[PDB]
RNA sequence: GUUUGACCUCAAACAGGUAGGAGUACCCGCUGAACUUAAGCAUAUCAAUAAGCGGAGGAAAAGAAACCAACCGGGAUUGCCUUAGUAACGGCGAGUGAAGCGGCAAAAGCUCAAAUUUGAAAUCUGGUACCUUCGGUGCCCGAGUUGUAAUUUGGAGAGGGCA
RNA sequence: UUUGUAAAGUGCCUUCGAAGAGUCGAGUUGUUUGGGAAUGCAGCUCUAAGUGGGUGGAAAUUCAUCUAAAGCUAAAUAUUGG
RNA sequence: GAGUCUAACGUCUAUGCGAGUGUUUGGGUAAACCAUACGCGUAAUGAAAGUGAGCGUAGGUUGGGGCCUCGCAAGAGGUGC
RNA sequence: CAAAAGUGAUGUUGACGCAAUGUGAUUUCUGCCCAGUGCUCGAAUGUCAAAGUGAAGAAAUUCAACCAAGCGCGGGUAAACG
RNA sequence: GUUGAGCUUGACUCUAGUUUGACAUUGUGAAGAGACAUAGAGGGUGUAGAAUAAGUGGGAGCUUCGGCGCCAGUGAAAUAC
């Protein structure tokens, strides 16, 4: 058979975009550990939309030159990040909404957007719209803290992590759906893969081994498991329930 | 002999001394890179055997080697063909992992010349040899005659032909029985 | 360093130091410390500690101890081989000759040891 | 098991009289095995009637079974002898046929009368379990005392154990050593891994503690 | 604080000389295959070479014993004639296939240590300071004589000085 | 000129000397068709002695023979752009 | 322009010279002449316990005789190379 | 998922999502099965790699050969195949 | 055609991959739980039989505090040491 289409994903042309264009999108900057009235904490400046989350963010000043020039300040975009109100930081800092801080000095069962988990990324979990985590890992969990992360499962975390009190901005994919699938491709060009899809079936068992059939159907199998090699690995990888 | 300081040490590297010693001299050479300086030599009495009468012009390098094998690509499409080459780490060569630590200095630093070398013990990461390299203008060693070819037009990359001992494992020395097919150059009996 | 195995102060370190124009003759150099020893012409033994590599001097302790002459510590070679009025910054040197200076070399070697 | 003690637990042990308990009797030195690792199987069960060379030594008391010749030889040496009809009269009761296991010990049975005599003399003889030697009806008799000294049992049957005497106090240790060594050779080195198998064994007198090797 | 110095690691600018490239064949080394044959057949075999890259020179390139003979005897490398399809290997199938001995040509031999641990009068060196123009002056790294011997151990074989 | 310096020959007196370890090769592989398979030869990793060690296609054993692990060297010869 | 200037084996033509002959590199009187290293159809055969066959020379069957060992020279086994 | 390895996409997206597969807005609904096979889950209990017998004297030396998993067995499950 | 390529299955040969275990590179104290070597140390039934019966063979324990296969008897098997 010939190369199957999932192989084709490390490299690529479809796999070559805009990468500079990118203003920035959603990190956390240097924004003061302290609080002792607070150094490094300003307000908003601009709205500006960067390429890749596909929602609305902001730029802010804080004790630093910010308005253009410098280009990194970004700033997480909560309803609704404008010109007249002051973010505040620090590790044992005043809890608001819009305002970024630790998981350590938030109480149980507090919701939390753009927030760290490993040791250190500046910014990972819920960067774009809709999205929110909730951290519930505090009081009988003594030492090492626990964000659970919003399906069911795991992930133990040290002290970890900073992040925004809230729900993010936004909320307009599931909240509102779509129209039409061109409208839709402007998904995948700020994103690089290939889209949209033809069916396994339908393609070859050359090209892709779910075909075969004069009849058509699924030639080898539709669960494979997850030690497995490219062309043989695909489908449901590892159907654990059925239903 | 006098110097079961050095010597009861390089023969023996099992010792006390050493292990301990070459731990914390591996560790010095985890810092460091694909060329690095030594002092006076750290094993001096057989670099003074090799040809350690020193001068500034007489020099020694510790250099790293490579990790793998004889490496080629990895099959990637088919595995199978007709299976003359299957591994990614597969066949090895004439040429000692000596050879390899003097060509990395000897190409990078082109004005000084190769003599030959010695093992200063490993970590896991590669193995260490230690090169004494000399100088062509270096003059009392042009007095020398012990080092007086060395500095002379012919004799410049003695590893990458056969003159130095590494190099001689390249064409058929090692005097014993069959040295008699294998006498001259490899190509001369053509590889028998 | 892994060298100094029993040591001596640093105040009477100079003082072994300058044992040239006090005794009568000295030799210098590692190799010439370790040479002095069987017939016990090296009486003290001036271990310097900075030497470069550190396998020269670690015949110092050891040999010289075992066939065995008194050693003493000196503090530094820097003002080692100027003390003995040479050319070079000597790595080391041992007394020969003795002058004067017996009783109270007698408390340059037997101090440390 | 040594041969490292095996002149040292006879000699010590049967010149006391503070370890072994010596009796009235001229006390009658045995060796037993100890043959660990061993399963009552197919393999590891030994058998047979074989001999020790300076003779295992039992006699004590003897009798003869045969007709004809036999019987006048066997008076003539000055043991008595059954017949065919005597054979019987032991049989036909409980307790002569099973005093026969106790202290009768040598047995001979001539020619044609060994073949009768596991048919009656048989069952009672399970433990204990002494048996006529070959014998014919032109053998002597007085030459065959010293033949059911030789001639002795050898049977695991059950056990482990295969008891054999090696002589008493008629001998000295010397001649002792070459009879202990020579029971266990036959067990031994027909098994393979030999003397791991072979365990802890003491030369028994009679009235003999414990003195293992 | 503060006063005075040696080795490891290990720089940048002025200013005599010195050099680039165009080219063929010959050789050594390295990443290093294959069309093919046993009518085919994955491991015999095209083969350590092509092709590509590196290295040395005017010749390249080799070599003076950790050798053969076989108790009779001899003594480097290299080329040629005898040799050898012998002695072995491979579905013992294609195929591949030495050594020793005699003769001919042209045949001379040497650099390193009681290891090394190495330091000064002087010899004497790589780098480098002052003088500031290759001439004069100075220090450290250092090579053996030498100032002067050991270390770890041993023998009756044999060497060295002086003229 | 005996060259105020370097070597040899000749002649005399007096007296006693050595060794190079990542190599020898090794658990295992291999540059070698590993087959009982020398040698050439050292990937991953470690690792040996100078009256002692090594070559000679199995080993015990015996006889003849050589002394590495640093280094250099003329010709018989190969070949062309002009 | 379509069976051929390589080159091995085997009958045979011609043939200096033959029970010993004929070489080669090369020398050199130079296509001559001299030298004679050395070849010339070439070893049976026993799963594991030797001999070396006259260019190479064996097989089948049998008599005589030399040598060694064990044991009671009762007799058994090779020597038949 | 690419690459010999360094180094990255996936991704300054994050489950309110990323992706492979099944699929198709609308509107009323959805009965039944553990033999056979895959994926997943579970521990009562069964198997698989490190002995030692033999040669120095007219018949009396020495050293190289059994323990784990998947499996068996037991438990969960049919928008994985049936 | 003892044809070529694309291309296939739990046939079979084999490999990148995948998965589990072991060793070197690579140091240092307590508490709790095993194995071997064993100084030492023990867990049992069919009836009759004085009485609480697995062996094995030599063949003989009736007392300086104290028996029941000597003798004599019971039993499927019958002392001691």
């Amino acid at each position: 058979g010939r190369v199957i289409r999932n192989q084709r994903k490390g490299a690529g042309s479809i796999f070559t975009s805009h990468t500079r264009l990118r203003q920035g999108a959603a990190k956390l900057r240097t924004l003061d550990y302290a609080e002792r009235h607070g150094y490094i904490r300003g307000i908003v400046k601009q709205i500006v939309h960067d390429s890749g989350r596909g929602a609305p963010l902001a730029k802010v000043v804080f004790r630093d030159p910010y308005k253009y020039r410098l280009r990194e300040e970004i700033f997480i975009a909560n309803e609704g990040v404008h010109t007249g109100q002051f973010i505040y930081a620090g590790k044992k800092a005043s809890l608001n909404v819009g305002n970024v801080l630790p998981l350590g000095s938030v109480p149980e069962g507090t919701i939390v957007s753009n927030v760290e988990e490993k040791p250190g990324d500046r910014g990972a979990l819920a960067r774009a719209s809709g999205n929110y985590v909730i951290i519930i890992g505090h009081n009988p969990d003594e030492n090492k803290t626990r964000v659970r992360l919003p399906s069911g499962a795991k992930k133990v975390i040290s002290s970890d992590a900073r992040g925004v009190i809230g729900v993010i901005a936004g909320g307009g994919r599931v909240d509102k759906p779509l129209l039409k699938a061109g409208r839709a491709f402007h998904k995948y060009r700020l994103k690089r893969n290939s889209w949209p899809k033809t069916r396994g079936v339908a393609m070859n068992p050359v090209d892709h081994p779910h075909g075969g059939g004069n009849h058509q159907h699924i030639g080898k199998a539709s669960t494979i498991s997850r030690g497995a090699v490219s062309g043989q690995k695909a489908g449901l990888i590892a159907a654990r329930r059925t239903g | 002999g006098a110097y079961k300081y050095l010597e009861e040490l390089q023969r023996k590297k099992q010792s006390d001394v050493l292990r301990f010693l070459q731990r914390v001299r591996v560790w010095e050479y985890r810092q460091k890179n694909v060329i690095h300086r030594a002092a006076r030599p750290t094993r001096p009495d057989k670099a003074r055997r090799l040809g350690y009468k020193a001068k500034q012009g007489f020099v020694i390098y510790r250099v790293r080697v490579r990790r793998g094998n004889r490496k080629r690509p990895v099959p990637k499409g088919a595995t199978y063909g007709k299976p003359t080459n299957q591994g990614v780490n597969e066949l090895k060569y004439q040429r000692s992992l000596r050879a390899t630590a003097e060509e990395r200095v000897g190409r990078r630093a082109a004005n000084l010349r190769v003599l030959n070398s010695y093992w200063v013990n490993q970590d896991s990461t590669y193995k260490y040899f230690e090169v004494i390299l000399v100088d062509p203008q270096h003059k009392a060693i042009r007095r020398d005659a012990r080092y007086n070819w060395i500095c002379d037009p012919v004799h410049k990359h003695r590893e990458a032909r056969g003159l130095t001992a590494t190099g001689k494992k390249s064409r058929g020395i090692n005097k014993g029985h069959k040295f008699n097919n294998t006498k001259a150059g490899r190509r001369k009996t053509w590889k028998r | 360093e892994r060298l100094t195995k029993e040591a001596a102060a640093v105040a009477e370190g100079k003082s072994k130091q300058d044992a040239s124009p006090k005794p009568y003759a000295v030799k210098y150099g590692l190799n010439h410390v370790v040479a002095l020893i069987e017939n016990k012409k090296a009486k003290l033994v001036l271990i310097a500690n900075d030497v470069d590599p550190i396998e020269l001097v670690v015949f110092l302790p050891a040999l010289c101890k075992k066939m065995g002459v008194p050693y003493a510590i000196v503090k530094g070679k820097a003002r080692l081989g100027t003390l003995v009025n040479q050319k070079t910054s000597a790595v080391a040197a041992l007394t020969e000759v003795r002058a004067e200076d017996e009783a109270a070399l007698a408390k340059l070697v037997s101090t440390i040891d | 098991i040594t041969s490292s003690q095996v002149r040292e637990h006879v000699k010590e042990l049967l010149k006391y009289s503070n370890e072994t308990k010596k009796r009235n009797f001229l006390e009658t030195v045995e060796l037993q095995v100890g043959l660990k690792n061993y399963d009552p199987q197919r393999d590891k069960r030994f058998s047979g009637s074989l001999k020790l060379p300076n003779c295992p030594r039992p006699n004590m008391s003897i009798c003869i079974f045969g007709d004809a010749f036999d019987v006048d030889r066997a008076k003539s040496c000055g043991v008595d002898a059954m017949s065919v009809d005597d054979l019987k009269k032991l049989n036909k009761n409980k307790k002569l046929i099973k005093k026969l296991s106790k202290k009768y010990n040598a047995f001979i049975a001539s020619e044609v009368l060994i073949k009768q005599v596991p048919r009656l003399l048989g069952p009672q003889l399970s433990k204990a379990g002494k048996f006529p030697t070959p014998v014919s009806h032109n053998d002597d008799l007085y030459g065959k005392v010293t033949d059911v000294r030789s001639t002795i049992k050898f049977q695991l049957k059950k056990v482990l154990c295969l008891a054999v005497a090696v002589g008493n106090v008629e001998m000295e240790e010397d001649v002792l050593v070459n009879q202990i060594l020579m029971s266990v050779n036959f067990f031994v080195s027909l098994l393979k891994k030999n003397w791991q198998n072979v365990g802890s064994l003491v030369v028994k007198s009679s009235m003999g503690p414990a003195f293992r090797l």
